[PDB]
RNA sequence: GAACUUGAGUGCAGAAGAGGAGAGUGGAAUUCCACGUGUAGCGGUGAAAUGCGUAGAGAUGUGGAGGAACACCAGUGGCGAAGGCGACUCUCUGGUCUGUAACUGACGCUGAGGAGCGAAAGCGUGGGGAGCGAACAGGAUUAGAUACCCUGGUAGUCCACGCCGUAAACGAUGAGUGCUAAGUGUUAGGGGGUUUCCGCCCCUUAGUGCUGCAGCUAACGCAUUAAGCACUCCGCCUGGGGAGUACGGUCGCAAGACUGAAACUCAAAGGAAUUGACGGGGGCCCGCACAAGCGGUGGAGCAUGUGGUUUAAUUCGAAGCAACGCG
């Protein structure tokens, strides 16, 4: 079998980043990159406006707050259901951060996902936020089950 | 291995030889088996009899 | 005091560590269940590490610094508890691996699946 | 009737052995007890709970009591007819093996019936009770759980004597003897070729393992420790069930043991080995199989197909995957 790897497209016409196009490919509903690019640039323009910074640094700061160090996988021996803590390799750190941004942004509920994703980035920047519930709860699950490694 | 008692020609092991028995007894206090000390069957039997009698006169330990 | 002996008793459920005084006077004690783990997590060597940490914290009041650790009971948490006494500010000099060995003695209770 | 010494045994000399019986002693540990340390748990499980615990437990130090088995030696090692026998010492005592040459000179072997020994459980009497532990109680799992799991715990396990006299009491292989390739460990001897030795080699016993030739066998395998080739003696089998039953008898405090059918019933029961399939057996591998994800179905409305039911007919065909927007 063995591991297979994938690719992704380098630029964005505003905000020339790899990972911002990685978020563009994320949150795509039904094969519509156009709607996700419009939502994304209107959200990052809100993040540039409402806080007087470039939204790249706010976005990476939010990522740094969300990216979990420790997943806790499963290892069932007998009838035990043990969970085993896993040091996450940083690709999965970035992709779990992007899933949690996208999922809890559209799960929040405001008068566009422009505003929802923008306010979720603004909350994950000033660390208290909705995806950071998942960050904290995964680190608490790894902290309690640290006896197995 | 090689036997000790065949080498020095010595017969009945004579419990009074506390230093020789102290050589055969292990570090914790146990008797070392025949594949460690290299003796015969007969000489290992007389060795273990010797060590048990010398234990009952406190010439040899039980536990250390 | 400055010197004492650390009795670790790690059995298949619990790893109880009591740091006592040389003619047997317990300065402080903590178990794997005393730390809070109630389930099967009592058996993990992390709880033995935590129990050695708490016993080390309790021992350094009126105090003591250089231990002499006696491993008792057939378990798992002996190595982590010896290492965790070192990393909690104490010194572990001798290691007496003394589990109570009967020669022949009493007969054990029956094997389990029968 | 007379001789002989090989078979058998005595004599002398060693050697090894948990061979047995009686008495005495030891060291761990388990439990219990008292005191010091000290505080909130302990214990246990797949998960928990009953239990133990602030009235001070679990841990720990010292001391004491009591019972039972004797770690390491320990080994397809030893001994015994078998059961069996593992600390040590003494008292008495059984057998074996080795070297012969001193003796006897066939004195030998087997053995129905008889006599004895005879694991464990059980029985009687008196003690004993630490651990374990039927029965029994509580908690769990569970549809049920008179079970497995956990916490307790009676008889018993222990000792003295008496009874029972049974086991997969097994090497599933009666005892004796002779003959019939080897290799190799090992247990206890003996002897040789150099070395006083150490040690190596060789030879020979008696015991004990494995691999192996002829031979045997249905095959697996055994093979000088035979399941080979022979002789002696004994026990036992003559299809499965009924049935080790019933009756009678002997023994037994009892439980039961031994001896032991028939009516009836079946055309099989069975052994060893092959090919498959299966395993809540092991290994290795692979598939959107699992995981990692994305979107759904199951909820609502309708389309469509199928089961039931109503029918005059609701035409017939498909029915787990592999029928059900199928012909």
């Amino acid at each position: 079998k063995g591991p297979v790897a994938k690719r992704d497209v380098l630029p964005d016409p505003i905000y020339n980043s790899k990972l911002v196009s990685r978020l563009i490919n994320k949150m795509m509903i039904d094969g519509k990159k156009g709607k996700s690019q419009t939502i994304l640039y209107k959200s990052f323009d809100i993040i540039k406006e409402r806080t007087g910074n470039d939204a790249m640094e706010v976005f990476e700061q939010a990522l740094k707050n969300i990216m979990p160090v420790l997943e806790v996988k499963a290892r069932r021996v007998g009838g035990a259901n043990y969970q085993v803590p896993v040091e996450v390799r940083p690709e999965r750190r970035t992709t779990l951060g992007l899933r949690w941004l996208v999922n809890y942004a559209r799960l929040r509920g405001e008068k566009t996902m422009e505003e929802r994703l923008a306010n979720e980035i603004l909350d994950a920047a000033n660390n208290t936020g909705a995806a950071v519930k998942k960050r904290e709860d995964t680190h608490k699950m790894a902290e309690a089950n640290k006896a197995f490694a | 291995k090689v036997c000790y008692f065949t080498s020095n020609g010595i017969t009945h092991i004579d419990y009074k030889d506390v230093d020789l028995l102290k050589k055969f007894v292990s570090e914790r206090g146990k008797i070392l088996p025949r594949r460690v000390t290299g003796t015969n069957a007969k000489y290992q039997r007389k060795l273990t009899a010797a060590i048990k009698r010398a234990r009952q006169m406190a010439l040899l330990p039980y536990v250390s | 005091i400055e010197s004492g002996i650390a009795h670790i008793r790690s059995t298949f459920n619990n790893t109880i560590v009591t740091i006592t005084d040389t003619h047997g006077n317990a300065i402080s004690w903590s178990s794997a269940g005393a730390l809070g783990f109630r389930g099967s997590r009592k058996s993990t060597p992390f709880a033995a590490q935590m129990a050695a940490e708490t016993a080390a914290k309790g021992s350094i009041e009126h105090g003591l610094k250089t231990l002499e650790v006696t491993v008792k009971g057939p378990g798992s948490g002996r190595e982590a508890a010896i290492r965790a006494l070192q990393a909690a500010g104490l010194e572990v000099t001798a290691i007496r691996d003394v589990t109570p060995v009967p020669h022949n003695g009493c007969r054990p209770p029956k094997r389990r699946r029968v």
